[PDB]
């Protein structure tokens, strides 16, 4: 039931007859977005749309044929038309493929979403790629993280996501392949 | 400058030419102008140049004119004191320029 | 200046003088509303280089009415002469005293902080501010009415 | 006398070399937080492709954001702001409602508990000191959901270019409370997405639209930071003008001064040697 | 425009020119409130670009060179022309091309009309509009 | 203020003016050191502020009418109520109005023996500070 | 020489106003900062009390 | 203008000049803290335009 | 030094100081136009900050104490070490130790063929760059 | 204060226009072929306008 249509075509005329005459209508984000969900398109065969965030960057907006994303019930590999998805990811590498080459970056959480037209939307907070990551720091950091283990259990909480992720980057750090 | 008229007029009268006259400073020979007739005991008119500044101005200038003959083309170097074209030595002086080159660093 | 802004007559508010202004010959209403206008005119020219150089957007909400009602009372004191109307056509306004006393209240209060700035202009009283504001906006919504063509009148 | 004019004159002159400066300041900090503006643009769109753009619905309890600026010489920008932000509270109050009215800086502050005092909560400043960072917006996102809101109605300015900055309203639903039942029609029109998480959907929408208040409150603050400096950079234009201009005009006024002064003075000295020879 | 007066010969104005010429003053006079705050000043409510473009339309229609002065009846015809909004459609660079145009293709019946009656008479703005909208002015 | 100087200063005038009056001085320095600094609104500290008022409160209490002069010690009496407590919380609007109730309301011997000391005796501050408190200032 | 080199950037700033020495800006500040320090009571048994 | 801000005996301290401030005549010592003086209050007068 | 004048010029000046006050008289103009930004809080984009740096301590270079006059070889030298990058680029601690410590620390042979010559040729500004480079200042 | 990488084309063909325009004002003197060695030239009014 949808009798009560919130949007930008619903503001409008409520802001007509409100607001002062003088101003015109302020904008929405939905006019600033060119591609969206539930319309279909955007896959036209094998390729489909990534669209690889980060709040500091845009890591890639190619199109691509297969990623494979570190979801909390472990990987998964999202291929041109997959079932629309919102998947919470956990630290892991989240890998893009165009072809034989790849790219593959580790990421610190976050989600990832794919939607009824095939556009995929993967939005993590923190994304750094394998070669900028030193392993002898990730190793000292799981040692001082899975020893202090104190009480307060808000500190327990940051320190099963410290040995959470450090553990997933250790292990993705001798998984060259 | 009158001298140097003179030595123009010759030029454009008799030898029927097209003649250059560089007046090097006609200020200097306003403020020349405005010395002397302090010295014959005139009233100073406006900021204190001569009464007689737009007709001393006007005897030199006058001269200077393209007659059937020949012709006096005159360059004049321009200046303005403190920084004022309202100042009424440039102000007079630019009644009678035809045109400007302004040489700048 | 005030000639150069338009406002005809041109008399300085705050240039001209009367031994009259004074609450022992006017009565304290019209002595009262006399030196306000003259209070918000004046604190209206203390601001007039900042706004200059910076602007009106930075001013406090607090001076930025004191601005509006200023400019508000220097159109107001604008009047339409009966013998100017021969060389601007528009006709004349007698305002007796009591109509400029409570129309010059009413901009100082803020009865009419709503009315344009231009509705003041050359009117006689602030009755014929409504009269102007309102017409003012029926001429911005008649641009949108009608698409006038005469027809069927080279046989008239 | 004629010494006021000279050092009014200077004074004049020093505002113009003052805001000349400030202008290209402001240009060069509009230049570089620019590409960062470009960049934090992306993440918002997973989510407004994914929930949606909901502003006209009916809430009881609302959070109402005005990203204004810190610094003052914005030239119309938080004026404006506080325009539109109680052009779009007054539209969106018809029903009753609570209202908590937060402003990001403190000239937001200046002009917002005079025009709503009764719902003013929140006042947050010195967040463009050093820089804008997700951490902070997510600090203050914590501070939004200390409160308990149906939605969540974001005002900012989005830096189009450099001469045109849109003021935009943002709304975020509360997961819930309205999230879930805008998005009611046929069934639902989010059980098309499978969730792939740990627990229920009541917790990844709550999740998901903590990090969307977020995410587009740190876009908010990054867009309306970048539209200030740009701003900021035609307002002391504007002033640089108008100080040449008044410069000009006083030069001239002095000039008529200087003369008339060199005249008034002979004149008395030629009077009172008439009167002598 | 603004500073200029004269209003001893305002009393003896062409009559015909006096109609038209108050509109055409009324315009400028509106069109010097958007003097230097078009988008120079602050920004742009851009409701007011109508009175913009007809008064810099009405600005270059008042240009005019030197030692070619116009008669009466031609300038009246040519701002009755500007300011009823018979060059509205002329894009600002050519009005000076526009109404020469005007003055050369409207059929000089009409200016000897305007002379003799020396006003213009409800017979003659319909013969007038009729004539004024079958010209090419240039540009657009 | 600023510019009106005085050679005597002290030693010629009022001693209970004296005490109440060189508190006033300095503070109407402080209110206008704090004017060239009011055009933007940054309100430091609540004490860029809080002189704003206090000084402007006493340019108001500084107003008097025409061919209407005050005897000294009720003008001492309405300038110890000000540059003391007991008008800041009253309106700036109404301290000329508020002045009539500190001189009518207050018992008028108060006066007589301010007149007749010349200073404000601490037993005359007292009930000075007692009486000032007392009566209803009107401002709301 | 010590409000140059910047000994005294712990005294506030009217405390080198109407002074003698560099010894009673120092304590200028003592006083302004034990006066400062003061005028926290206000209820009762003052001078404005009758029976005094 | 030093007056108006009420500060007493209103030296101009930059438009003061004296033969004897030279560091041969009264000493280097109190020569610098004088020219440092100086220095400051031209900065600080160079900066208030800026500051308003 | 933007109102000082010679009309004469460069004509009439040190041939080795001819070469190396023709960049100083130039810097310190870029150094005159930029002037307002010494006092800003917002570094600009080091073009800007590179020549606020260098015309200070071109304008501290050209500083000079009363009865104490130079000889030309020496304020070549000193002038030339603040024209070609030798300058103090530390923080400015030492002051006391490094505007003199160029003329001082440099043998005085530089000076006796500078003199001589009248113009730092090829073989000699390389000693000079040379020597430029070895200078204690031990005080740090 | 911005670059003339954000320059429209048209505001880089101004550019490109005025440059050689502000160069091809220079002339060498006759004047001056005795001491620079480059000849001087003697431009006609006709080849002025065309050359412009």
């Amino acid at each position: 039931e949808a009798a009560a249509p919130a949007g930008p075509k619903e503001f409008t005329e409520v802001w007509n007859k409100k607001a002062p005459s003088t101003l015109i209508v302020p904008e929405f984000p939905s006019n600033y977005t060119a591609v969206k969900a539930v319309g279909e398109g955007q896959v036209h065969g094998d390729a489909f749309p990534v669209n690889f965030y980060t709040p500091h960057s845009i890591l890639s907006q190619a199109q691509k044929d297969t990623v494979v994303l570190p979801g909390v019930d472990g990987y998964f590999g999202v291929k041109a038309s997959h079932v629309p998805t919102i998947a919470q990811l956990k630290p892991g590498v989240v890998e893009l493929h165009s072809g034989a080459e790849s790219e593959k970056f580790f990421v610190s959480g976050g989600f990832a979403f794919v939607h009824p037209n095939g556009v995929t939307d993967i939005c993590v907070l923190e994304a750094a790629t394998l070669d900028q990551v030193d392993p002898a720091a990730v190793k000292s950091a799981l040692a001082a993280a899975s020893a202090a283990q104190p009480t307060d259990e808000f500190e327990q909480a940051a320190n099963r996501a410290a040995i959470e992720l450090y553990s997933a980057l250790e292990s993705a750090v001798e998984a060259k392949a | 400058a009158l001298t140097g008229l003179t030595v123009a007029e010759y030029f454009r009268d008799i030898e029927g030419q097209d003649v250059l006259l560089f007046v090097d400073n006609i200020f200097r020979f306003t403020q020349a102008n405005s010395e002397v007739s302090a010295l014959l005991g005139r009233i100073p008119s406006a900021v204190g140049y001569q009464p007689t500044l737009a007709t001393d101005l006007g005897g030199l200038q006058e001269r200077i004119t393209t007659t059937t003959k020949g012709s006096i083309t005159s360059v004049q170097a321009v200046y303005v004191p403190a920084d004022d074209l309202t100042d009424p030595a440039p102000a007079t002086t630019f009644a009678h320029l035809d045109a400007t080159t302004v040489l700048s660093r | 200046s005030i000639a150069e802004l338009g406002i005809y007559p041109a008399v300085d508010p705050l240039d001209s003088t009367s031994r009259m202004l004074n609450p022992n010959v006017i009565g304290a209403e019209h002595y009262n509303v006399a030196r306000g206008v003259q209070k918000v005119l004046q604190d209206y020219k203390n601001l007039q280089d900042i706004i200059a150089i910076l602007g009106m957007d930075e001013l406090s909400e607090e001076d930025k009415l004191t601005v509006a009602r200023a400019r508000k009372i220097q159109r107001f004191l604008s009047q339409p002469f009966q013998v100017a109307e021969v060389f601007t056509g528009t006709p004349g306004k007698y305002v007796d005293l009591a109509d400029t006393i409570s129309g010059f209240q009413g901009v100082l209060t803020g009865k009419y902080d709503d009315l344009p700035e231009m509705a003041f202009y050359m009117v006689g009283d602030i009755k014929e501010v409504k009269e102007k504001a309102d017409k003012m906006a029926k001429d911005i919504a008649s641009r949108k009415e009608a698409d006038n063509k005469k027809v069927s009148e080279e046989l008239k | 006398s004629n010494q006021a004019v000279k050092q009014r004159i200077r004074a004049i002159k020093n505002i113009g070399k003052i805001t000349k400066a400030m202008k290209m300041v402001a240009a060069s900090k509009m230049k570089n937080a620019q590409i960062a503006v470009e960049q934090s643009r992306g993440l918002v769109d997973p989510f407004v492709r994914l929930f949606g753009d909901f502003p006209a619905v009916n809430s009881n309890k609302s959070v109402v954001v005005a990203v204004t600026s810190d610094k003052g010489l914005c030239g119309g920008l938080n004026s404006n702001i506080t325009k539109y932000t109680r052009a779009t509270l007054a539209t969106t109050e018809s029903e009753g409602k609570d209202v908590v009215v937060v402003s990001i800086g403190d000239k937001g502050r200046s002009q917002l508990t005079r025009i709503e005092s009764q719902r003013y909560q929140l006042a947050i400043a010195d967040t463009y000191k050093v820089r804008v960072t997700f951490g902070q917006a997510s600090l203050i996102v914590e501070e939004l959901i200390k409160h308990n809101p149906q939605s969540y109605q974001i005002l900012f300015n989005k830096f189009r270019s450099a001469i045109s900055f849109k003021p935009t309203v943002a709304t975020i639903l509360s997961p819930d409370l309205l999230e879930k039942q805008l998005e009611d029609v046929t069934g639902n029109s989010l059980d098309a997405y499978d969730i792939e998480a740990s627990h229920e959907r009541s917790d990844v929408l709550r999740d998901l639209t903590e990090f969307h208040l977020g995410v587009t409150l740190y876009n908010a603050m990054l867009e309306n930071n970048c539209s200030e400096h740009a701003s900021r950079m035609s307002a002391m234009e504007n002033s640089t003008k108008s100080a040449g201009e008044m410069l000009g005009k006083l030069t001239l006024d002095y000039n008529r001064k200087r003369q008339a002064t060199i005249t008034t003075e002979l004149i008395e000295i030629i009077a009172g040697a008439s009167a002598l020879m | 425009v603004g500073l200029s007066v004269s209003r001893v010969g305002s009393a003896a104005q062409f009559p015909g020119m006096k109609q038209v010429a108050g509109t055409l003053k009324l315009e400028l006079a509106q069109y010097r409130e958007v003097a230097a705050f078009a988008q120079f000043g602050s920004d742009l409510d851009a409701a007011t670009q109508y009175v913009l473009e007809r008064g810099a339309r009405l600005t270059e229609m008042l240009k005019q060179k030197q030692f070619a002065p116009i008669p009466i009846e031609r300038q009246t015809v040519a701002v009755y022309a500007a300011t009823k909004g018979f060059l509205d459609k002329v894009r600002v660079q050519d009005i000076v091309a526009a109404e020469e145009a005007v003055i050369s293709q409207v059929n000089p019946a009409v200016f000897k009309i305007l002379k003799a009656n020396g006003k213009i008479t409800p017979a003659l703005d319909a013969h007038l509009k009729a004539e004024l909208r079958k010209v090419k002015l240039p540009g657009a």
